[PDB]
């Protein structure tokens, strides 16, 4: 029950962007991929969220249309796939085991990735 | 609404000793469903965010029984007794309101004495 993402992207602003996260050794179309965001010098803030079986997508109202996502069934893989970049997204970003949807438990978020360090 | 309580900061703290933290702000935080729903989480310098749940925390692996709580109302708790040298980590409690809103606790972590 694992999962792995892209290393860091460091380069000059602008230009189109993408980085993958890939779940495995678990049911990857069956728990959504959640979010989370944190620039340097500060605390947690919330992206958004995407379900792998069929793409239902409920981005966060601070970033919706200044971020696009996706997700792949047969590859166990899901990505940030933005149309450009900003000098705002310089972060280390984060995905997960998401939250609702487990006969219960709002939480969930129990199975997790390494990380990945977008920047301009 | 809003950054939610820290409650504590962060004070230089030595070794073995006691602390708690306080999942607190002006929403209701308990549907009519009847648990709590507060989200606790915490992590280390490293990265992986860590499993301390919606009950007011509450966990189901085997990250350390030095952390547990509970709670009612608006306002709820998660302890700390015997503050391990290792545990140099930030702790979180988390919002609900579906695919409104975009909060998380105020940055509590560990310093040392
Ligand atoms: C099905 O739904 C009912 C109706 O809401 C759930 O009842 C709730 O049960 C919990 C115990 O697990 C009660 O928690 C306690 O709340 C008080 C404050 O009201 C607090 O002082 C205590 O520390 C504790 O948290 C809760 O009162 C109760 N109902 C409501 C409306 O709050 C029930 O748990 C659900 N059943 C199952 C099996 O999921």
């Amino acid at each position: 029950v694992q999962l792995v993402q892209s290393g860091a992207e460091v380069k000059k602003p602008g230009d189109s962007l993408k980085i993958s996260c890939k779940g495995s050794g678990y049911k990857f179309a069956t728990y959504w991929i959640g979010w989370v965001r944190q620039m340097p010098g500060k605390g947690l803030e919330w992206m958004g969220v995407i379900y792998p079986d069929d793409s239902d997508t409920r981005y966060s109202p601070s970033f919706q249309g200044q971020v696009s996502i996706s997700v792949d069934k047969s590859i166990t893989t899901a990505y940030l796939q933005w149309s450009s970049l900003k000098a705002s997204d310089t972060a280390i970003y984060y995905c997960a085991r998401c939250y609702d949807f487990w006969s219960g438990y709002q939480f969930g978020m129990d199975v997790w990735g390494q990380g990945t360090t977008v920047t301009v | 609404d809003i950054v939610m309580t820290q409650s504590p900061l962060s004070l230089p703290v030595t070794p073995g000793e006691t602390a708690s933290i306080s999942c607190r702000s002006s929403q209701s935080l308990r549907h009519d469903n009847g648990y709590n729903y507060l989200d606790w989480y915490l992590q280390k310098p490293g990265q992986s965010p860590q499993l301390l749940i919606y009950l007011g925390s509450k966990r189901a692996s085997g990250v350390p029984d030095r952390f547990s709580g509970s709670g009612s109302g608006t306002d709820f708790t998660l302890k700390i007794s015997r503050v391990e040298a290792e545990d140099v980590g930030v702790y979180y409690c988390m919002q609900t309101l579906q695919t409104l809103m975009f909060t998380f606790g105020g940055g509590t972590k560990v310093e040392i004495k």
